[PDB]
């Protein structure tokens, strides 16, 4: 009965030159149980970028929360949502919630679109804002991904190059987690185009 | 308790202890063993200076061990009442751990080695 | 943890997977969960690594023993039963076991046992023991029939192994093999569930919930 | 009420190669949040070509590695100075571990050195006694970090050959102890990146026919 | 299973170049009762070592009573009981370190944290902890207790590595153990102004020194600290 | 409540639930339906806490029927399976959830196409092509991993059902007295009488 | 976590080391702790970080509209006091415990709150997992009338105490020096002390290593 | 914590340690314990230091808006409005308040607040976890009508003792004077008292 | 281990015994045969704590048969009853007790009488004409009491028992797999194999 | 209980109240807690009566053998058997004994034996429930080498006070006196030491 560890998953972002890269596995299941491995934890409004791990009614629950308020904030700001905007309304909601939160560990990637910086942050479960150059994690596979990302992880990464590196992270982080992995998805994420990959992994 | 060594050897190598019990052997009343083909078959004697016997409820010189064994002796009547119960005990106690009868060398190996044990063990003769 | 043990026309199919793991961490992909007691005799590991590995080594140095002092291979039911009698001593105490005991004698015939920590001791054709024993029963069961060939029967206790690796999280890595005729057993190899499933997947056309 | 197990922090990493083998630790000594010793070495020698690492709670280790040492004393009296193989060394420990099935030593123990072929072997066991002959291995409060990384980089898993379709696998192949050295050294500094009980030094010892050589290395302090 | 009754705070201890040094205070607390004032807590075994010990004083006084019989044991039939074969720091760490960690196993152990200091027969320094769970560890400080949490970063600074230990006088080294002193006494509730200190150095062997006092304290200060926030008067 | 089970094949979605009803050691009902049409291709079973179940299945029934009469128009399952899924997530933080489990089979008429979801009481809504809720899972999921193929027929998805049923007739502990099956297709819902 | 707040001279100093943990796992290895309430009122945080951050936001807003309400510059008795209601009135739900800075009219000031809701004044603070190794510092080596430059030593020296010997603390200093008549000036990293050294191996992979099985471009615009 | 406030000849003192204490760790050696509630009102603090802060504040306010409407409050009432909080708020706090004041009328007057929130009107009061270490001395040497010496004197011999005692208690002793001349603070440190 | 019975007719004492071993979801073995024949003419069925039982069953009929060939003589049904209540006695005072419940079905040669003994794992000891162990009870005594003649034959107990075991078979919640019935009559013990 | 064991000029006296208690029900108000284990070693008696009462006795009997083959043992001697049996048997015991015992080498000596199974030589020594209210008093008013008259109103007025703070402890005082004369047993009322 640990709200974090029930359904199981990861998520990994990481910046590289003039680009972000962000990546989920797609286990859902019911503690042993296996039910899918079609459950998506990355979605995006505009081209802010957000994954979410853990409790997947809330993770479920949250993405349209957040597709809900970036639609009433772009019809009445007149232009997209940026990630520093998205990261602070994120924190925002999560600690609205702070004696009953949601189970979650989100993870926003982007580039903004005015400046061209790659960013990426992390939350914990009631929104203490994780602001990294480098990479964030979360999950049931954290403590495999903090491993990976630390040794193989260096900065100004080619978007080619880069989606090798956070490809490795994942899969092998997912292969030591009995609640993680049964398929991946990765975003890799330019200036203007977006690349979307499904790796081939052990289905165990 | 009581220690002491009864049986030991002797200058010439005997445990007379051991050969004055194959006397008592000697003494007791004969019994023999014949198996032919498809049988076998033990005969035992029984002295005739005895009479106002009662047969039905006197103890038979030939005892079964298991239902598929049997054991006939010669010696002290009172000594082989003893071996007879260990060997009925062990013959349940195998049956139960290796859920298979005793073979007949397997419990003549446990007899005798009881049989051993009496003869380089503190206080028993 | 899964593992199973068939008995058919062609005598017993063992296989078991490879996966170790304390709480969510996956410790080993690499663990042999099944102990070869001599040429004619096997047991199968799942609850406590520890308390497997120790104690049916142990057994084998009993059965050892035994046709040392009695010039005869022991049978399954006796080895079986050193086990049971022996964990039935430490019951209470904590020991987490779920065994099988599987061998060829020529009395009894192909024989498995079921023995696990809390006494239980049962004869049967088809046993599975572990966390996804449903999901290899599930397959088994559907695809079981007495009159099975060699290379039939091998193949479905490897496909049992494979679905629990699939949807059980605690169980994975590879399939481990073997087959027990009255000559003997005989070990039909190692089988990493990486390719495995990707193989079986396109030869067989199942497994479609996974996106291929 | 008095609990008799306490967590002394640190990692270790063993690792086989073809003629040779590895076993390395942090020389990082803590108790909750404070360090007890910046230098505190357990991974040892325990002689005929067999090193030994049990991390965990240092009592135990410490106990557990003094008897198994003790033991090798005794096997050497009892079989005519035989040399104790690496395969007996490991059962040998199995039963030490598992002597105290109910009352355990709470530590991961791993040892290496050489098989009676002459290459490279390490053992690994968990607290009460199971082990297993394995190329590759990370132990204790950094084991979850550096693991995984292990298995991409020493079994190369998740590697495949470019150009294949994803259909060869990378092959797998023996390092050299230069560059084992290599992926232990850049295994200890990631851990100590980011593990707060990973720190201060790092001890190697390497294990070859020659015999049993040490290395050490400086570790961030903070 | 024991719970500890009079108590008695940190020991705290570091290397020199030519030896070690050790103190501790000399109260005996009955939980926030400051019950007993002179209560010496280093006990020193021969001319070469001295044990100090926190924890229960009780079970202290049992290990006083262990050492005392260990000295009386060592001199039977040995000529060279105070030569040769005299007891040495490490056999005598070694000794407790058995006896602590076979009463853990026993589920009833010593309620102490000890550090033995002493200086070897071949003139080597000696410094070793061993506490009730039988964890023993070597550092250039040891400290138990509060000490470990408040004396070693302020003796780190003065020997943060084996190599700094050569450059470490005996009069930097007691000067940085004193101020260790000090400042354990502004901080630390359970602790006293009264303490021993103890040096054993290779050359001029065992000096032992009781009723030192905490002075120079800086407490002028408080005047101008006014209420808790607002308050001006 | 204990055994609901879920396949969706090429041209329709079937779902198998048991009719036992238990309390204590008295199995006091052996031909319980549970399952609620909430529109006319549309189909919900049901499972978990007594009581809780036929309450939520026939609030949220009423809701849809409420929605049908307003608009004159049949909501989509993946609309009614949004809805439904909404509803248990509000439950999960309120005094006292919603202790229900629920598949939801439907057939879209505007896309021409079966659709099966599965809902836990958390709110955690999963498209599958087949699904189970409880210790039936553990069985069927290995099973139909095996035996299923994405262009069954009808009958194919009834005879897979049938070995489903078998199965856990064979090894589940507790006898459920078997199975009500209900198909959902074009032409609207209908129940299997001879199963 | 280490942080401490020296009074000096003319003014006061805060500073704070750079470390994030997440149990003995280091998240975040240059975060900022250091915050603003109002331009010349700094806050260092311990405890639960999402409701230091949390509170010192929600305080420094209200503190900004106070500000603008009495045409007045901040004082650090007000968000003192708003403080410690907003946290009594949650009886220590909100773990938040701060050391409180600034420089006002009224002159310079140094506080300490703690989450129940109790405040303590000071001319030298230490809060933290590495409070007491930083205060060891403090106690040896504070002393009345400190210049500017002897007090960011000081509180420097007393984090890297923490940074050293604490496990929950390390990585870098962050100092914020809050002068009388003068702008606050931030230090953000003034101090680097753990650099990574570099590593022995590069680990970027020949591209098409990873297999993959779809591709397909995402539709981010309109 | 070591508090008693005195009453005497010319008007009331009130004496304190310095010591707070986070478990067997000092969080803060040099504490003020005795605080204002109105110019010539004060009180000792003893309990949970956010509990006694919260009332202290709120009593302040409530005397500061009693000023503004009827004049100087009396020390009997500012004992009221702490007792009234203390009681009402019974299950929620944790405080022992020793209340001390000065009136032209009145003279000097202390009253204790203990756990519960009854008030007691006393000639001298004792309170804090040191406090129990005196009751006997303090008892003993005890007189009314003293000067200020000698209240001074009997107040630093009697925390002193508490101090040595008390683990919980320490550091220097603060002591605040209530006369018809006005207010007066005195400190005294360690290498004085100690040696008593 | 759950449904074991037993009816003392006129001439025989019948044991009604599930097939059903389960473990946690899994029903590992259906054709489980839970008795023991202690001598020719007294049979013993059991059911409790896994492993105990099996263990207390084989246990007492060691000793019973230790005692046959000791004597050349079978015990009556009565002294057996006794002998394995004591053990029971024994037992629930020890360190870890037999948690293990019995019937013990026999027919006296000496008094030519069939003879049923109902003993709980506590020692608790009843002749009955007819009688049960666990959940069972709860549904067939009141069964048996309506039902039940002691002038029954063989035939008539055996579709009493029928009766029983579809009572069982509709209201119980588990799946026990139906029963293995045995006669215990003059000739001896022989099993139905046609149930 | 309120016990205490004060060294003077001649020897040692003994001091102690004589309330024993069950929660607030006074079982005995006139208990003797002064024990004699040997001629000129007594004990006074604080903890579980039935654990002070077994162990008081077992040392008697191992004082008394000791005697029979050693002569007369010393006070230190006393005080390590009572220690040996407090701390092996520590887990099962709650007893709080203070020893004092004249020698005519040693003079006056006082051991006092705290729960853990601790000793304490002393010049003087207080325990027992009662003793916490007077550890002020006693410190200030203590000093060494007091006559018999001196030591008797020391004992007298810091009991007094104990007794007065503590409904633990109460009724008469009763006092024991070890010198080189002899054993001199003392007793005080209510009607006495109360108005002091
Ligand atoms: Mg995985
Ligand atoms: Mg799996
Ligand atoms: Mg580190
Ligand atoms: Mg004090």
């Amino acid at each position: 009965s640990d709200p974090s560890s029930i359904n199981g998953g990861i998520v990994v972002a990481m910046t590289g030159k003039d680009c972000v890269a962000i990546a989920c596995d797609l286990r859902l299941g019911s503690q042993s149980l296996g039910v899918s491995n079609k459950f998506e934890k990355i979605f995006h409004y505009g081209h802010v970028f957000l994954g979410i791990t853990g409790l997947a009614t809330d993770v479920t629950t949250l993405n349209e929360m957040f597709r809900y308020k970036t639609n009433l904030y772009k019809l009445k700001e007149e232009r997209a949502i940026e990630p520093e905007t998205f990261t602070q309304l994120v924190s925002s909601s999560l600690y609205e919630r702070r004696f009953g939160p949601y189970f979650v560990g989100p993870v926003v990637a982007g580039i903004n679109s005015k400046s061209g910086k790659p960013f990426i942050a992390g939350f914990d479960l009631i929104g203490c804002i994780d602001e990294a150059k480098d990479f964030i994690v979360s999950g049931t596979a954290s403590d495999q991904l903090f491993g990976m990302c630390e040794s193989l992880y260096e900065p100004n990464l080619e978007p080619e190059d880069l989606f090798e590196t956070i490809s490795q992270a994942l899969l092998n982080a997912a292969d030591r987690d009995a609640l993680s992995g049964w398929g991946a998805v990765v975003y890799i994420i330019k200036k203007d185009e977006v690349v979307k990959r499904y790796l081939k992994m052990r289905q165990d | 308790g009581y220690d002491r060594a009864l049986s030991i050897f002797s200058p010439d190598g005997h445990i007379f202890q051991v050969e004055y019990a194959l006397e008592a052997v000697k003494r007791g009343t004969c019994a023999v063993g014949v198996k032919g083909k498809n049988c076998v078959v033990l005969g035992c004697e029984r002295r005739s200076t005895l009479k106002l016997q009662d047969t039905r409820i006197t103890p038979s010189k030939v005892s079964k061990i298991d239902s598929h064994v049997v054991l006939s002796f010669s010696g002290l009547n009172a000594d082989s009442r003893i071996l007879i119960e260990k060997a009925r005990v062990e013959a349940q106690s195998h049956r139960l751990t290796l859920e298979d009868p005793v073979t007949v060398e397997y419990l003549t190996r446990y007899v005798a080695g009881v049989q051993q044990r009496y003869t380089q063990s503190g206080g028993v003769r | 943890t899964t593992t199973l043990a068939f008995r058919f026309q062609g005598g017993i199919i063992v296989a078991v997977d490879s996966r170790a793991t304390a709480g969510n961490w996956v410790a080993s992909q690499t663990v042999k969960k099944v102990i070869e007691i001599n040429p004619f005799l096997l047991g199968t590991m799942a609850g406590c690594a520890a308390d497997c590995q120790f104690w049916e080594t142990w057994l084998g140095s009993q059965c050892r023993l035994h046709e040392l002092r009695e010039k005869e291979r022991i049978s399954v039911a006796a080895a079986s039963k050193i086990l049971s009698n022996l964990v039935y001593q430490y019951k209470g105490a904590g020991l987490s076991m779920g065994t099988m005991i599987c061998g060829y004698t020529r009395k009894e015939g192909p024989t498995i046992y079921y023995v696990d920590s809390d006494g239980t001791r049962l004869k049967g054709d088809i046993f599975c023991v572990g966390s996804g024993q449903t999901f290899a029963y599930g397959v088994l069961d559907s695809n079981y029939k007495w009159d099975l060939s060699v290379e039939d029967a091998l193949y479905l206790g490897k496909r049992s192994i494979l679905a629990a690796a699939h949807r059980d999280a605690y169980s994975g890595g590879s399939v481990n093999l073997y087959h027990v005729t009255e000559d003997g057993w005989i070990y039909h190899g190692n089988h990493d569930v990486g390719e495995l499933f990707w193989k079986v997947k396109e030869e067989e056309g199942s497994f479609n919930n996974v996106i291929g | 009420q008095f609990n008799p197990y306490g967590d002394n922090g640190g990692t270790i990493l063993g690792i086989a190669g073809e003629d040779f083998a590895v076993l390395a630790g942090d020389t990082r000594n803590i108790t909750d949040y404070s360090i007890n010793s910046r230098y505190e070495p357990k991974v040892f020698d325990c002689g005929d070509n067999i090193v030994m690492s049990a991390n965990g709670f240092a009592a135990d280790g410490d106990a557990l590695v003094k008897r198994f040492k003790n033991s090798v004393k005794w096997y050497h009296f009892d079989h005519n100075d035989k040399k104790l193989s690496i395969n007996s060394a490991a059962r040998n420990i199995q039963h030490l571990l598992y002597g105290k099935r109910f009352f355990p030593y709470y530590v991961h123990t791993i040892i290496a050195g050489l098989d009676e072929d002459g290459k490279g072997a390490v053992y690994s066991f968990d607290p009460v006694g199971s082990y297993e002959r394995e190329q590759c291995r990370a132990g204790g409060a950094a084991a979850s970090l550096i693991m995984p990384f292990l298995d991409n980089q020493v079994n190369f898993k998740n590697q495949y050959e470019p150009g294949t379709n994803g259909k060869v696998k990378k092959p797998l192949k023996y390092l050299s102890v230069e560059e084992v050295i290599k992926l232990v050294r850049d295994s200890f500094t990631s851990a100590t990146e980011r593990h707060i009980q990973v720190g201060d030094g790092l001890e190697i010892l390497i294990v070859t026919k020659d015999g049993v050589r040490k290395e050490f290395y400086e570790l961030k302090r903070d | 299973t024991q719970q500890p009754i009079v108590t008695g705070t940190s020991v705290i201890s570091m290397k020199y170049d030519n030896g070690v040094i050790i103190a501790a205070d000399n109260l005996g607390s009955y939980g926030s009762l400051l019950r007993f004032n002179g209560v010496e807590r280093l006990i020193p075994v021969g001319d070469n070592t001295v044990v100090g010990i926190s924890g229960d004083i009780s079970d202290m006084q049992h290990i006083e009573r262990l050492l005392k019989d260990l000295v009386t044991e060592n001199a039977y039939d040995n000529p060279l009981a105070d030569a040769e074969e005299a007891l040495e720091p490490s056999y005598i760490f070694e000794y407790l370190a058995t006896v602590m960690y076979q009463r853990r196993s026993k589920m009833n152990p010593l309620w102490n944290a000890i550090i033995v200091a002493g200086v070897q027969s071949n003139g080597d320094q000696f410094l070793r902890y061993v506490n009730l769970l039988g964890v023993t560890y070597s550092s250039p400080t040891l400290a138990t207790g509060f000490g470990a949490h408040m004396a070693n970063p302020l003796l780190r600074k003065v020997v943060d590595r084996e190599s700094d230990i050569p450059k470490t006088t005996v009069q930097v080294a007691e000067e940085a153990i004193v101020n260790a002193m000090r400042v354990l006494y502004y901080r630390d509730a359970r602790s006293s102004r009264n303490f021993s200190l103890a040096i054993i150095d290779k050359n001029t062997g065992l000096t032992f020194k009781k009723n030192l006092q905490v002075e120079n304290m800086k407490w002028d200060f408080a005047k101008d600290i006014k209420g808790y926030g607002t308050q001006k008067i | 409540m204990d055994i609901i089970l879920g396949i969706r094949v090429q041209d329709s979605v079937i779902l198998a639930s048991s009719k036992a009803v238990t309390r204590g050691i008295s199995v006091l009902k052996d031909s319980d339906d549970k399952t609620r049409q909430l529109s006319p291709h549309t189909l919900m079973s049901f499972a978990g806490e007594a009581g809780d179940t036929v309450q939520f299945a026939e609030y949220i029934q009423a809701n849809i029927q409420l929605y049908s009469i307003r608009e004159d128009y049949e909501l989509s399952p993946q609309a009614v399976s949004s809805f439904v899924r909404q509803e248990l997530a509000k439950s999960i933080r309120s005094r006292r959830p919603y202790q229900v489990n629920v598949l939801i089979g439907g057939y879209d008429k505007k896309k021409n196409k079966p659709e099966l979801y599965q809902i836990d009481y958390l709110g955690t809504k999963v498209e599958l092509p087949y699904g189970a809720h409880g210790y039936s899972g553990f069985y069927t999921f290995s099973l139909l991993d095996h035996h299923y193929r994405p262009d069954m027929t009808t009958e194919e998805g009834l005879d897979l059902l049938k070995l489903c049923v078998q199965e856990l007739e064979k090894r589940m502990p507790m006898d459920f007295k078997g199975v009500i099956v209900k198909i959902v297709d074009k032409d609207g819902i209908r129940q299997v009488d001879d199963f | 976590t280490t942080i401490v707040g020296v009074k000096f001279n003319n003014g006061v100093v805060i500073a704070a080391d750079t470390r994030s943990t997440q149990g003995p796992i280091v998240a975040d290895k240059n975060c900022a702790k250091l915050h603003r309430i109002s331009p010349k009122i700094w806050c260092a945080g311990a405890g639960t970080a999402a409701d230091t951050e949390a509170v010192t936001q929600l305080i420094g807003s209200n503190i900004e509209l106070h500000s603008l309400y009495t045409s007045r510059e901040p004082r650090v008795v007000s968000a003192l006091q708003m403080l410690k209601q907003h946290l009594f009135k949650y009886q220590g739900h909100i773990g938040a415990y701060l050391i409180v800075a600034g420089v006002d009219p009224t002159g310079s000031h140094l506080f300490s709150i703690h989450a129940h809701g109790s405040t303590d004044v000071g001319y030298y603070l230490s809060l933290g997992s590495g409070s007491l190794a930083a205060m060891a510092v403090l106690e040896s080596h504070w002393k009345q009338d400190l210049t500017k430059e002897e007090a960011i030593k000081l509180a420097s020296d007393a984090i890297q105490a923490g940074i050293w010997n604490d496990l929950g603390s390390g990585s870098n200093v962050d100092v914020c020096v809050m002068e009388i008549g003068k702008d606050a000036e931030y230090l953000r990293n003034y101090l680097t002390p753990n650099v990574r050294e570099e590593k022995q191996k590069s680990y970027k992979f020949p591209r098409g290593t990873t297999a993959v099985l779809k591709e397909s471009i995402v539709n981010i615009c309109d | 914590t070591s508090i008693m406030a005195v009453t005497f000849k010319d008007g009331v003192i009130l004496g304190a340690d310095s010591r707070t204490t986070t478990g067997a760790y000092i969080a803060n050696r040099v504490t003020d314990k005795l605080t204002r509630v109105h110019d010539k009102i004060w009180c000792c603090r003893s309990g949970s230091a956010a509990d006694t802060q919260a009332i202290a504040d709120i009593v302040q306010y409530h005397l500061e808006l009693y000023t503004s409407q009827y004049g100087t409050p009396s020390t009997e009432t500012a004992a009221s409005v702490f007792k009234e909080l203390c009681y009402e708020n019974k299950d929620n706090l944790t405080a022992g308040i020793i209340v001390a004041g000065y009136d032209d009328k009145n003279k000097g007057e202390v009253y204790t607040i203990p756990l519960g929130g009854s008030v007691h009107k006393l000639p001298y009061a004792i309170a804090g976890s040191g406090s129990t270490f005196i009751y006997g001395y303090c008892d003993k040497n005890f007189r009314e009508n003293m000067s200020k010496e000698e209240t001074v004197d009997f107040i630093k011999h009697s925390l002193s003792q508490a101090i040595k005692w008390d683990g919980s208690s320490g550091g220097v002793i603060r002591m605040v004077v209530l006369t018809a001349a006005g207010v007066e603070r005195l400190i005294f440190y360690p290498d004085e008292y100690e040696q008593l």
